[PDB]
RNA sequence: CCGAGGGUAGGGCCCGUGACUGGGGCGAAGUCGUAACAAGGUAGCUGUACCGGAAGGUGCGGCUGGAU
RNA sequence: GAGGAAGAAGCCCUUCGGGGUGUAAACUCCUGAACCCGGGACGAAACCCCCGACGAGGGGACUGACGGUACCGGGGUAAUAGCGCCGGCCAACUCCGUGCCAGCAGCCGCGGUAAUACGGAGGGCGCGAGCGUUACCCGGAUUCACUGGGCGUAAAGGGCGUGUAGGCGGCCUGGGGCGUCCCAUGUGAAAGACCACGGCUCAACCGUGGGGGAGCGUGGGAUACGCUCAGGCUAGACGG
RNA sequence: GCUAGUUGGUGGGGUAAUGGCCCACCAAGGCGACGACGGGUAGCCGGUCUGAGAGGAUGGCCGGCCACAGGGGCACUGAG
């Protein structure tokens, strides 16, 4: 396991195109500030430090839209699409001038910076760049 | 390739191949016909279309289409070749210029004149 | 010696100069050492002139040379008066 | 100011001079990724005080030779062996990639 | 009512003996340059039947694009197949650039501005499909905290 | 230089009137009323469809015929709106709209822009009191068109003149009549001028 | 003393050219047969080996991308 | 330039009725490129001279190659148009000639006796003192794909292990602050590019002023992530 | 795979000045898959053309630096 920040999102976008009520991922510190922010941005219920065999997890409770009507009753999803950018192989780093706007504003995009981790528009306000983690909308 | 691999190995910026080696750079190349005669094209066509081969300046010799009704190209003609391959006739890649040197224009051209060293009629 | 003098700009048949600190042996328009002002011998432009006094005495402080007319055109600059 | 570099002296089989090994990381101009290059550098121990294997710091200095344009500083660390044989475990890689 | 474009309309022919025996394929779109928008195709043994009974089902597959002084709220790329369709949210004097078949359905949907590029196949049936999906998954800032 | 030939197959191929000559495009001896089909043997047969391509070029060569502008100085025009500020559609418009031959038009010294231009080129007119003879002259807000003062004893003049003394002009103008000059006051919006012309056709055209 | 270079001798690389010779591409209006595509009339393909005017054949082993 | 026929001749097409070139021409009036005379520059005020003091300051004169040019004024003639294309892409169609011939051709393809594709003609489309052609560069080409691609059968997984270098790497804590992020500061010449104004009658061209940036030097600051050093842990891995 | 002034040292010569720049001796070192050595092509940059950008291509005109003056070698004069 190489990238445990990549298997997090990872085990959030499998388990949320099968619409699970939560799943669990190994527990890290950092991973929880970036879970954090998914709740605080309304991508998630929010989470809750279990156990598991003795081991520390996260189980993140996932969040859906209505219910649709049609041919296709599955309902819209809130984390349409979450994908990892900064990598093991290829670093991503910005500058507080380029941090990116995901879709238009309507999406979030995850920093970890020297004042922790933040939302491109919590970046922007306090003025830092960092580590271009992932994307959310 | 993995990032890794771009940076061991790098992407290839592949060359373009000229399609008129013979003209050595040059827009137009001045040549000497040795042969001047017809050659048959390929399928599906049918014709006696009039051929130069020409010994270039630049040291190459090659065949070069006579374009336009009627020429007046004999061996030690000399003659203007421009690019412009002839689909039909296989090894044909140079065009003669008609109206510079001993290209004579076509005679009673009305249409597309500069296409075939034609002066304007009275 | 570093010197003071125009630097043509400008077209042909419309002449606009920059009252230039130099080393005498840069060629007339080539890289100078710094700008004072510019210069307009047609006087088309209501203000066809101008100098940075500040500098233009420092060049002459520290020894720079103007030309006869880079002078003359730093005396109606009043780089002079006294 | 003087450029002053970090690295491990990978060779010291010469009188009054030490060959040191430094390292720095960038980013690849194109792809971002974090690459690392190396480059050794002849450099002055006017004592020959320093040894295989201690991490120093060289800082630029008026030409010694040819090739010598840097002095021994101050020493950092000693006692890196791990660093040197790789750098010679490398070079004993290139045999095989002959003909 | 709604305006109606053809954007293709092309011959196929199947084999018997005796010969080929063909049948047309009419691909249209409807619209009221006001939000409203629907791609149908229809397949008829003649040009007009087939160009009818297109109008017919893009009046019964319908999206709601949510305009936006005359732009799409956020950027989307969809891919239908090996297709891909790329929008861009764009300012008032711009324009609406993009290839006939993606030109024809945001023109009458109301789109006066935005910035387009097709990639991968350029077949138009697949083409105007993915501009669908692609209208079909804008959002507001509004559905968007609705969900959350 | 400028198109000097046959100006109703202009109109007649662009299936409009574009009011190129002035007086006989009121009459009914105006080529549009009597026969509004394209010039040529084949202007009497049933048109087919025209493709996307035709028409973002028909458009364009409207909207260009109408100022009898060269496609050079067409596209040299476009292409400074598209660089500039805001809505290319309407600063092309607007910078149309603002050249010296055209404003004479507007301000009825002449009854045809081919008139305007030959009363520039031939020094008539003056700017702001400077005589211009340039066609090309950009003019800006503010300023003054007049008649030259060695030419307003001139017959056509005199006639065109007349027939303004209290014909209205575009808002973004005025003219003191029987003083021979008017004055710019802003450039136009597409409001202001219901030329029968698309533009964003055109800007369409120039974006293949 | 060094030294432009010239001289003797021996190497290395590259270009142009050569009696003759190898196969290749194209042309197509020819001669021979019909190897492959259907079970293509011996299922095909395949590495290798031996052989035959030619496509190809056969041996050994492998594959199914083989009909019934 | 304006006016100027239900519309001359000629040429082209036609169902022989007519249609087209076409307000195009002729014709009328208006203006007046060219050229003919009058005047005629800006760029040139310094060095020098005189008073002052060989300075400050003031006063005086000489000098233009371009050039009798630009330009201003006065007069004044209707006064060069050509090139490409019209099968699809691609905007623009008919008649004759030819009959797999002659020829066209960027690709697909045209021509074998009714060719919108050859040759001419009429007509049409596009540009215009230019219009086309050839060569080459970038584009379209996400067709070397960082942004932004792929590899069962389309081109593409190495015949299989083992392993060197290298690339990459688990949970918690602290030190360092190399990467990384922020602030300040130096550098980032002029021209060009861009925004505004202005000077040649416009423009081209040119002048004046305006805003930055990356990158690198320096000082200061942050510590989440990556790195390094230290100490722990057992979920990976290895062993009993 | 490359290297004998080759890499380092001591001494001296030489220059406006550091240095194997040069010389004498001592030592056996220096460089290379992060591409040495060799072959080919090319003056480099501000910029220029294109491109949505990233990028690709380019360096003529103007400005900066370099190199060269029929092919080579050389020093003299000199602040240079
Ligand atoms: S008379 Fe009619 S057709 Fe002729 S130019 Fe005037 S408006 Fe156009
Ligand atoms: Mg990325
Ligand atoms: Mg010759
Ligand atoms: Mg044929
Ligand atoms: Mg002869
Ligand atoms: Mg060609
Ligand atoms: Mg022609
Ligand atoms: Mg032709
Ligand atoms: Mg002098
Ligand atoms: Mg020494
Ligand atoms: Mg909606
Ligand atoms: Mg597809
Ligand atoms: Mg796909
Ligand atoms: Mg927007
Ligand atoms: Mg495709
Ligand atoms: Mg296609
Ligand atoms: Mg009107
Ligand atoms: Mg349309
Ligand atoms: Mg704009
Ligand atoms: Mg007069
Ligand atoms: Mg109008
Ligand atoms: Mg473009
Ligand atoms: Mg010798
Ligand atoms: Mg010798
Ligand atoms: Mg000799
Ligand atoms: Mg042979
Ligand atoms: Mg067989
Ligand atoms: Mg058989
Ligand atoms: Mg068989
Ligand atoms: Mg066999
Ligand atoms: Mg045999
Ligand atoms: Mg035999
Ligand atoms: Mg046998
Ligand atoms: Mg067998
Ligand atoms: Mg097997
Ligand atoms: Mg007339
Ligand atoms: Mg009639
Ligand atoms: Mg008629
Ligand atoms: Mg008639
Ligand atoms: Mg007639
Ligand atoms: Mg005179
Ligand atoms: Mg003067
Ligand atoms: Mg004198
Ligand atoms: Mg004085
Ligand atoms: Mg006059
Ligand atoms: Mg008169
Ligand atoms: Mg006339
Ligand atoms: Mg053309
Ligand atoms: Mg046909
Ligand atoms: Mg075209
Ligand atoms: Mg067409
Ligand atoms: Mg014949
Ligand atoms: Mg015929
Ligand atoms: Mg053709
Ligand atoms: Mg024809
Ligand atoms: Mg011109
Ligand atoms: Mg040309
Ligand atoms: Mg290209
Ligand atoms: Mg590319
Ligand atoms: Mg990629
Ligand atoms: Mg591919
Ligand atoms: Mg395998
Ligand atoms: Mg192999
Ligand atoms: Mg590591
Ligand atoms: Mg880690
Ligand atoms: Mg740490
Ligand atoms: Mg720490
Ligand atoms: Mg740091
Ligand atoms: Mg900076
Ligand atoms: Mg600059
Ligand atoms: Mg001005
Ligand atoms: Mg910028
Ligand atoms: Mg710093
Ligand atoms: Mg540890
Ligand atoms: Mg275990
Ligand atoms: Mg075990
Ligand atoms: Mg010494
Ligand atoms: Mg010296
Ligand atoms: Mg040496
Ligand atoms: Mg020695
Ligand atoms: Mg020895
Ligand atoms: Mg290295
Ligand atoms: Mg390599
Ligand atoms: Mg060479
Ligand atoms: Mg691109
Ligand atoms: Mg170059
Ligand atoms: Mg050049
Ligand atoms: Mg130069
Ligand atoms: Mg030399
Ligand atoms: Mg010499
Ligand atoms: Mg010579
Ligand atoms: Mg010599």
């Amino acid at each position: 396991l190489t990238d445990p920040i990549a298997d997090m999102l990872t085990r959030i976008r499998n388990a949320t195109r099968v619409y699970k009520e939560s799943t669990d991922v190994p527990a890290s510190r950092f991973k929880e500030e970036i879970l954090r922010i998914l709740a605080r941005e309304g991508f998630i219920k929010g989470y809750e430090r279990v156990d598991v065999d003795g081991k520390p997890y996260l189980r993140v409770y996932l969040k859906y839209g209505p219910r649709r009507q049609g041919p296709d009753p599955r309902p819209e999803q809130v984390i349409h699409h979450i994908r990892r950018i900064s990598k093991p192989g290829r670093r991503v780093y910005v500058g507080v001038k380029e941090i990116p706007r995901v879709r238009r504003g309507l999406g979030i995009a995850i920093l970890s910076t020297s004042k922790g981790v933040l939302t491109d528009r919590e970046a922007r306000k306090l003025g830092v760049g960092g580590e271009l983690i992932c994307e959310v909308w | 390739p993995t990032i890794n691999q771009l940076v061991r190995k790098g992407r290839e910026k592949v060359r373009k191949k000229s399609k008129v080696p013979a003209l050595k750079g040059a827009p137009f190349r001045r040549g000497v016909c040795t042969v001047v005669r017809t050659v048959t094209p390929k399928k599906p066509n049918s014709a006696l279309r009039k051929v130069a081969k020409v010994r270039l300046t630049s040291g190459y010799e090659v065949t070069a289409y006579i374009p336009g009704e009627g020429h007046n190209l004999q061996e030690h003609s000399v003659v203007l070749i421009r690019g412009g391959r002839v689909k039909d006739l296989p090894g044909v890649r140079y065009h003669i210029v008609r109206g510079v040197y001993d290209a004579a224009g076509v005679k009673d051209r009305k249409k597309s004149r500069s296409k075939y060293g034609t002066k304007k009629p009275k | 010696m570093v010197k003071i003098r125009l630097a043509r700009f400008g077209s042909k048949h419309n002449p606009h100069y920059r009252i230039v600190v130099t080393d005498a042996r840069r060629k007339r328009d080539g890289k100078y050492i710094e700008k004072i002002g510019y210069y307009d011998p047609r006087k088309t432009t209501p203000d066809w002139l101008k100098v940075d006094v500040e500098r233009a005495r420092y060049w002459l402080s520290v020894g720079a040379q103007p030309t006869d007319t880079a002078r003359r055109l730093l005396r109606q600059a009043g780089v002079f008066r006294q | 100011p003087k450029k002053v570099l970090t690295g491990v002296v990978v060779s010291d089989k010469m009188q009054k001079t030490v060959t040191v090994l430094v390292e720095r990381q960038f980013p690849h101009p194109l792809y971002g990724k974090v690459i690392k290059r190396s480059k050794k550098y002849l450099a002055h121990d006017p004592e020959e005080k320093y040894k295989l294997g201690d991490v120093v710091e060289i800082i630029e200095s008026r030409p010694i030779s040819k090739r010598k344009r840097f002095r021994v500083l101050r020493l950092v660390e000693s006692g890196r062996m791990d660093l040197v044989e790789k750098y010679l475990i490398r070079r004993q890689n290139y045999e095989s990639l002959s003909k | 009512d709604f305006e109606e474009k053809m954007i293709l309309i092309r011959r196929t022919a199947r084999m018997q003996a005796g010969g080929r025996r063909f049948r047309f394929g009419a691909l249209v779109v409807v619209g009221d340059r006001q939000g409203r928008v629907g791609l149908g195709f229809g397949k008829a043994p003649e040009v007009p039947l087939a160009v009818q009974k297109a109008g017919y089902y893009a009046r019964r597959n319908m999206v709601e694009v949510p305009l936006q002084n005359g732009t799409i709220p956020h950027e989307i790329e969809v891919e239908f197949g090996a297709s891909k369709i790329v929008l861009k949210p764009a300012a008032p004097g711009t324009g609406v650039i993009a290839g006939a078949v993606p030109r024809a359905i945001l023109e009458l949907a109301g789109v006066t501005d935005i910035l387009t590029k097709e990639l991968g196949s350029r077949n138009p049936i697949n083409i105007a499909y993915a501009t669908m999906e692609a209208l079909r998954q804008l959002r507001t800032k509004a559905d968007v905290e609705r969900l959350r | 230089g400028r198109y000097i030939g046959p100006v109703c197959r202009l109109c007649r191929r662009e299936g409009v009137k574009l009011y190129l000559k002035g007086e006989r495009c009121y009459s009914p001896k105006c080529a549009m009323e009597r026969r509004p089909y394209p010039p040529g043997q084949h202007g009497q047969k049933r048109a087919r469809r025209p493709s996307d391509y035709a028409v973002r070029l028909r458009e364009k060569q409207k909207l260009r015929r109408i100022y009898g502008i060269s496609e050079r100085q067409f596209r040299n025009l476009f292409e400074e709106a598209s660089k500039k500020k805001g809505v290319t559609g309407s600063v092309f418009l607007g910078l149309l709209e603002s050249r010296l031959d055209n404003v004479v038009y507007r301000l009825g010294f002449a009854v045809s822009r081919r008139q305007a231009r030959q009363l520039v080129r031939h020094g008539h007119i003056t700017v702001n009191g400077r005589r211009v003879d340039l066609p090309s002259y950009r003019v800006r807000p503010g300023d003054e068109i007049a008649v030259a003062e060695k030419s307003r004893n001139l017959e056509l003049i005199r006639q065109n003149l007349e027939a303004m003394k209290g014909r209205k002009v575009g808002p973004w103008l005025s003219l003191d009549v029987e003083g021979m000059k008017g004055k710019f006051l802003r450039l136009p919006d597409r409001e202001d001028l219901a030329l029968p012309v698309n533009e964003q056709l055109v800007i369409e055209f120039y974006s293949r």
